[PDB]
RNA sequence: AAAUUAUUAUAUUACAGGCGUUACAUUGUUGUCUUUAGUUCGUGCUGCAAAGUUUUAGAUUAAGUUCAUAAACGAACAAAACUCCAUAUAUAUAAUUUUAAUUAUAUAUAAUUUUAUAUUAUUUAUUAAUAUAAAGAAAGGAAUUAAGACAAUCAUAAUG
């Protein structure tokens, strides 16, 4: 459900994609055990510190 | 407290000024007041009472149970206006509502645009000035129930802007024609897209297209030639900005699947002269736009 | 510079994000604090528990949204915080619970602790069907007086007379009280039974730490029924 | 002959009424 | 300035009156009667479409009873809540001979009770059924939606 509104509302869309999951759903598939809270955690929070990165860049900036 | 004529004679008028000294004479400067929790007899405000309110106050000279005046000394003669206009502003409107004072104004493509704008984010002006909106399919279909038949109204419309952006919406209605319209017109614009055009005049070459029983062939044609294609095509390509257009349709020639299958043909099976080029690593030339370049 | 809006509430896109947003906060002090020990009277059973009602937290809680599962989770966790040892809790943890409990603390209470009079009498009154009965409990000898009148002339029958005795058999003090009884109204049951209440009641300032043995034999319960118009 | 019919004139009714 | 107008009586004629008519046709009225968590509407989503909106032929209670859940979500609608009565308590009022103050009647509060523990089940968890202990005066009622199908002359109101 999530997926198809995402496309409907042309939402960009990370997902991690398992073997017996479809990947063009998304617009950046992310090879992966899904089952698993550590695969998924180790995943997740690769991406939120990238995210953190980001923003602590943006923040700097308006400083400097 | 009690109080200093002086002082009380500079904020109550004269006339209530022997009733102030009675009543600071009769109860005693260490009255401890107390507070009556079964009857309520002030208001829930403060008030000294020496300005007699224009509307929460009795009208001076109307007749009431409580009028002090004689029968015979009333002042209301004229009986064709309300007595006792709201206080204040006026009105009681709710706050976040406005007084309907001009109906009939509304145009159904500006509520379209608020409705869409507020839902999806597009751009007001863009759908109240740009689109063109053209009903396609407009009937009548009914449902067979226990309590009976149960009828609604089916509008197809197709929106476009004449420059590339063409939308195909289907809107049903129990009540009237007029909401099964709106209904298409919002969704036509939430299906909008981007239809390729060679020249921004015509498609592709020829497009060979099977949308369930519809068979659609369609052929670019010459600057000049205009749209020869059924009807339904016509709209749709004026909607999307195509001028020249030959086709034909076999099989199911149904208005509404005509509709979709165009569509559909227009994004589905076109292709690009850039997207060619690129994919095969050629150069694709037009030579008829060559013959008269420089 | 540049501004821009957005959600307010990190679940905004969740079925009920006012609820979610204070089960996360309560769930941080939950997490901050997992080693303060709880209170070893929660096995003597502290009578302090005044949470807002449902209704209350749905005004905070996402209104129609807010599921009665959701406010069982916040009172499973408002308790758990609240029963962490007094002595060793802090002040973030009741600056949070601070908002979730009853503003009926607001008012004061309406209960006077009882105690007898200028002459050492507890006076109580009791109701049973349509009879009333105003006792004067004192300490004694056993003596007993109903309208000024003898127990066997006013009570004919031995059953009414002991559960005027029951009371005082409970506690086992019947030969230490004597008790002047004035009643009125309904009959010879509802009378006796309506003295039995109200000893019982009276009998609780001598010593308040026999209530819970009165209240558990049923003297201290007023009796509901009534006649009742067919309907 | 009603139902299928009496559309037929309303439908247009309707695109009477959008010129209106 | 004797004519006019008021009242009253009498007379005049359209009529008045009718427990005459449901084999007098309709409307009320009330009755019974099912229905009372279901319709309609808005939006979203699926199907080319008529349509459908999906878990679900959910759990649970004596019972919409209570709670979950799904490409559905929400509003209106009405139950329910609420509300009143009873009961317990508080304040106020009575110069306690209108006395029943053990009362009267205004206002407010209270519960649709609450908590710990053991046992048995469970969707086993922040759970129900149980018992045990503790706190409590707390134990009972009332009214309530719109439809659908049907009955009564209502000597209990009408219109033709
Ligand atoms: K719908
Ligand atoms: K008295
Ligand atoms: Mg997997
Ligand atoms: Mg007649
Ligand atoms: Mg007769
Ligand atoms: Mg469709
Ligand atoms: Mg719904």
């Amino acid at each position: 459900n999530a997926l198809l509104e995402a496309i409907k509302s042309r939402v960009p869309t990370i997902a991690i994609i398992d073997t017996d999951s479809e990947p063009s759903l998304v617009t950046y598939p992310i090879p992966g055990n899904d089952d698993s809270l550590r695969s998924v955690n180790f995943l997740l929070g690769v991406l939120a510190r990238a995210g953190q990165r980001g923003l602590q860049n943006r923040l700097a900036r308006n400083n400097e | 407290q009690h109080y200093d004529e002086s002082l009380l004679s500079r904020y109550y008028p004269e006339s209530l000024l022997k009733s102030i000294k009675l009543a600071q004479q009769t109860i005693p400067e260490d009255t401890k007041f107390r507070v009556s929790r079964n009857v309520e007899f002030a208001p829930p405000y403060l008030d000294d009472f020496t300005k007699i309110h224009p509307f929460w106050d009795y009208k001076p000279g109307m007749p009431h149970l409580h009028a002090q005046e004689e029968n015979n000394n009333f002042s209301i003669f004229r009986w064709d206006q309300v007595q006792q206009p709201l206080p204040g502003e006026g009105n009681i409107l709710p706050p976040g509502v406005s007084l309907p004072n001009d109906g009939g104004r509304k145009s159904k493509s500006a509520d379209v645009a608020a409705g869409l704008h507020k839902q999806t984010g597009v751009d007001p002006d863009y759908i109240t000035r740009k689109l063109t909106m053209k009903p396609l399919v407009m009937k009548r279909v009914s449902n067979q129930t226990g309590k009976g038949k149960i009828a609604s109204f089916y509008a197809l419309v197709v929106v476009g802007d004449k420059n590339g952006m063409v939308g195909l919406g289907e809107g049903k209605s129990r009540e009237e024609m007029s909401k099964a319209i709106f209904k298409a017109h919002w969704d036509a614009v939430r299906n909008l897209k981007e239809i390729p055009r060679y020249e921004n005049r015509t498609i592709y070459g020829d497009i060979d297209f099977r949308y369930h029983g519809v068979k659609l062939h369609l052929r670019s044609a010459k600057p000049g030639f205009g749209l020869r294609v059924n009807h339904v095509i016509f709209e749709i390509c004026e909607c999307a900005g195509i001028k020249d257009l030959s086709g034909k349709v076999y099989k199911s020639r149904n208005d509404m699947n005509i509709a979709k299958g165009t569509i559909e043909a227009f994004t589905k099976a076109q292709k690009t002269l850039d997207e060619v080029a690129l994919g095969r690593g050629k150069k694709l030339v037009d030579v008829r736009k060559v013959y008269y370049s420089s | 510079l540049p501004r821009r809006i957005v959600p307010k509430l990190a679940t905004f896109y969740s079925a009920n994000p006012n609820h979610e947003d204070r089960i996360n906060r309560l769930e941080r002090l939950l997490r901050k604090y997992i080693k303060l020990p709880s209170q070893n009277n929660n096995e003597a059973q502290q009578t302090k528990a005044p949470w807002i009602s449902f209704d209350e937290y749905a005004l905070i809680g996402g209104g129609t949204k807010l599921k009665p599962t959701q406010y069982t989770q916040l009172l499973y966790m408002l308790n758990k915080l609240h029963n962490i040892d007094p002595q060793l809790t802090n002040d973030e943890i009741t600056s949070e619970l601070s908002q979730y409990y009853k503003k009926s603390s607001m008012l004061s209470n309406n209960i006077k602790i009882k105690t007898l009079d200028e002459f050492g009498r507890s006076i109580a009154v009791g109701k049973r069907k349509s009879s009333t009965a105003k006792v004067f409990v004192v300490r004694g000898t056993g003596e007993i007086l109903v309208n000024g009148r003898q127990l066997n002339d006013y009570f004919l029958k031995m059953k009414d007379r002991e559960s005027i005795m029951y009371p005082l058999q409970v506690i086992e003090s019947v030969g230490k009280y004597n008790i002047f009884a004035t009643t009125s109204g309904g009959g010879p049951t509802g009378q006796a039974e309506s003295i039995m209440h109200a000893i019982a009641k009276a009998l609780v300032v001598f010593n308040p730490l026999l209530k819970s043995r009165l209240h558990k034999a049923g003297v201290l319960t007023r009796d509901y029924r009534h006649v009742e118009r067919k309907k | 002959q009603k139902a299928r019919k009496a559309m037929e004139s309303y439908n247009e009714l309707e695109d009477s009424l959008q010129f209106d």
